[PDB]
């Protein structure tokens, strides 16, 4: 993607706060609680009936942690996304077979997140660089899908 | 939300579908799966290849459930409740490709009416289209 | 549809808001200019600038509807049609940007509501949203 | 894009039997019918009323044909779309303000009209092509937008 010098700034500086661990559950259980549907791929994960039950799953906080360290050692490789996740990329098309615009609503969902935790730190140029962050993210993972 | 005009309209051009409704359903997924790559995520138990028993087996059921729709548009929600509730809890496509879907369908209308597909038709499908799509997703949350 | 629950934590989140919809709304509108830039086609006629008195007023403004929104939950059709009207035949915004400023005000709760905007509330919001979204857009076409 | 000779081939064949005038003229027509909100932009063309009005506006029409002939033009240049595209990209999102939704709308219309005109020689893999193609002007028209 391109940052401007500002943006890089703002986006490695706010990640550095970052717990990935719980940051990581939260952004995927709201993602299962907003948008339902996205259970689909988590059958095996338990109970997902009631956003209590959701949010303090351990399959779900375990899962959500994996995501966002993929997530983090991306933000290392902002000038390369495609390669740095051609990998996953082919996992997720051919195995697990994941709708890419799922990647797209994660990404809003952290957002969100991001927003929540922050608060008022989280401004509006903030908001903004990591909103092109989280679109290049999801365009490297479906770059794959074929 | 449909105008008596549009009701007009949809009636008129499906009727004209008639028996190849099902082999049109068939056209329009075999469309998605080669415009929208991603819709095959969907389908991963299915052969997709060309002609496929099963690509035309659902073909003719998407075009059944359309009919239906046609037949009982004044009342669609009524109408398409069960499969409402199918997409709603079972299979949970996103949204998005609904219109994806939508699409390749309208698409497939133009290639085989062409003495039909009017502007003003052309108009008519697409909201009748997003009024099935809506009816579909209306469950979702 | 919105559920007695969604109701209930709509009520609830948006009292707590009270008296700084205003700011609320035009931060939100700052994310969206900002987030994302395609936006600002609509405004050829402000300055977009931070600190706008035309971004802070229109924001207020947009505010002010949501409220009318809330209190009027079960009728929002109606409460809400000289609006739908106008977006509909006179501003003409693409239905795709309702979907861009949604987030943003989402965005912009989250930033100042740590407390209430617990998993259940932001579902039930995004669906509100949603909804306030479907009727500026049922005049359409 | 990223079209196979095979996309080329079958892209560039279709389109030395369209006649740019005729189906410019319609493709902004049923813009305007389908999705009437894109009517904005129109209002010194004058009367758009029915969708008869729109089809025999001859304003329409001439804007038709100005925008498909620069489409024309862009499929001499696949491999370069962006570049092709740079300066009617600026044109749009500095003096126009037209939002780039409806570079997606005029495609998705587009590709209906190419449909209706040649039915059953507008294969599915004859509409896969153009969808690759429409979408990478939309993506090139929007790539100026700041
Ligand atoms: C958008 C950023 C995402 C990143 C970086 C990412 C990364 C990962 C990683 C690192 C794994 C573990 C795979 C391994 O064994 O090598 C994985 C698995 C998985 N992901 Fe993704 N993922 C993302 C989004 C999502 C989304 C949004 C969904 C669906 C809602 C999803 C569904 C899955 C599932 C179902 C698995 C396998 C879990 C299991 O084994 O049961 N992922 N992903
Ligand atoms: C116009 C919109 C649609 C209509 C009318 C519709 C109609 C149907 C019907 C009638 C069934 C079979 C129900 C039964 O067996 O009881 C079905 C199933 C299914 N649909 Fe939907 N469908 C629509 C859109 C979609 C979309 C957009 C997708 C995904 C890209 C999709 C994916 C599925 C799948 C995968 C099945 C199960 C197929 C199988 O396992 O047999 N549908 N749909
Ligand atoms: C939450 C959804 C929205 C609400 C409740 C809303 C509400 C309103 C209100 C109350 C007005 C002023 C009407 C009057 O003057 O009485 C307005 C005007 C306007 N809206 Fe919407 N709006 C929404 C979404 C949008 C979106 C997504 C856009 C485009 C990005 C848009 C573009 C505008 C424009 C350009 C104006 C006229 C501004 C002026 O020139 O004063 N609106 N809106
Ligand atoms: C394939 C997509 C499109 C292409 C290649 C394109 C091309 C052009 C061209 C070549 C011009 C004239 C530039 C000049 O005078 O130097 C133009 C102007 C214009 N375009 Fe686009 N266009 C596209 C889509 C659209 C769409 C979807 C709309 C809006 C509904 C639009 C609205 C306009 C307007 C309002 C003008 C100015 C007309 C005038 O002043 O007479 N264009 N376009």
């Amino acid at each position: 993607v391109h940052l401007t010098p500002e943006e890089k700034s703002a986006v490695t500086a706010l990640w550095g706060k970052v717990n990935v661990d719980e940051v990581g559950g939260e952004a995927l259980g709201r993602l299962l609680v907003v948008y339902p549907w996205t259970q689909r791929f988590f059958e095996s994960f338990g109970d997902l009936s009631t956003p209590d039950a959701v949010m303090g799953n351990p399959k779900v906080k375990a899962h959500g942690k994996k995501v966002l360290g993929a997530f983090s050692d991306g933000l290392a490789h902002l000038d390369n996304l495609k390669g740095t996740f051609a990998t996953l990329s082919e996992l997720h098309a051919d195995k697990l077979h994941v709708d890419p615009e799922n990647f797209r609503l994660l990404g809003n969902v952290l957002v969100g997140v991001l927003a929540h935790h922050f608060g008022k730190e989280f401004t509006p140029p903030v908001q903004a660089a990591y909103q092109k962050v989280v679109a290049g993210v999801a365009n490297a993972l479906a770059h794959k899908y074929h | 939300v449909l105008s008596p005009a549009d009701k007009t309209n949809v009636k008129a051009a499906w009727g004209k579908v008639g028996a190849h409704a099902g082999e049109y359903g068939a056209e329009a997924l075999e469309r998605m799966f080669l415009s929208f790559p991603t819709t095959k995520t969907y389908f991963p138990h299915f052969d997709l290849s060309h002609g496929s028993a099963q690509v035309k087996g659902h073909g003719k059921k998407v075009a059944d459930a359309l009919t239906n729709a046609v037949a009982h548009v004044d009342d669609m929600p009524n109408a398409l409740s069960a499969l409402s509730d199918l997409h709603a809890h079972k299979l949970r496509v996103d949204p998005v490709n609904f219109k994806l879907l939508s699409h390749c369908l309208l698409v497939t209308l133009a290639a085989h009416l062409p003495a039909e597909f009017t502007p003003a038709v052309h108009a008519s499908l697409d909201k009748f289209l997003a009024s099935v799509s809506t009816v579909l997703t209306s469950k979702y949350r």
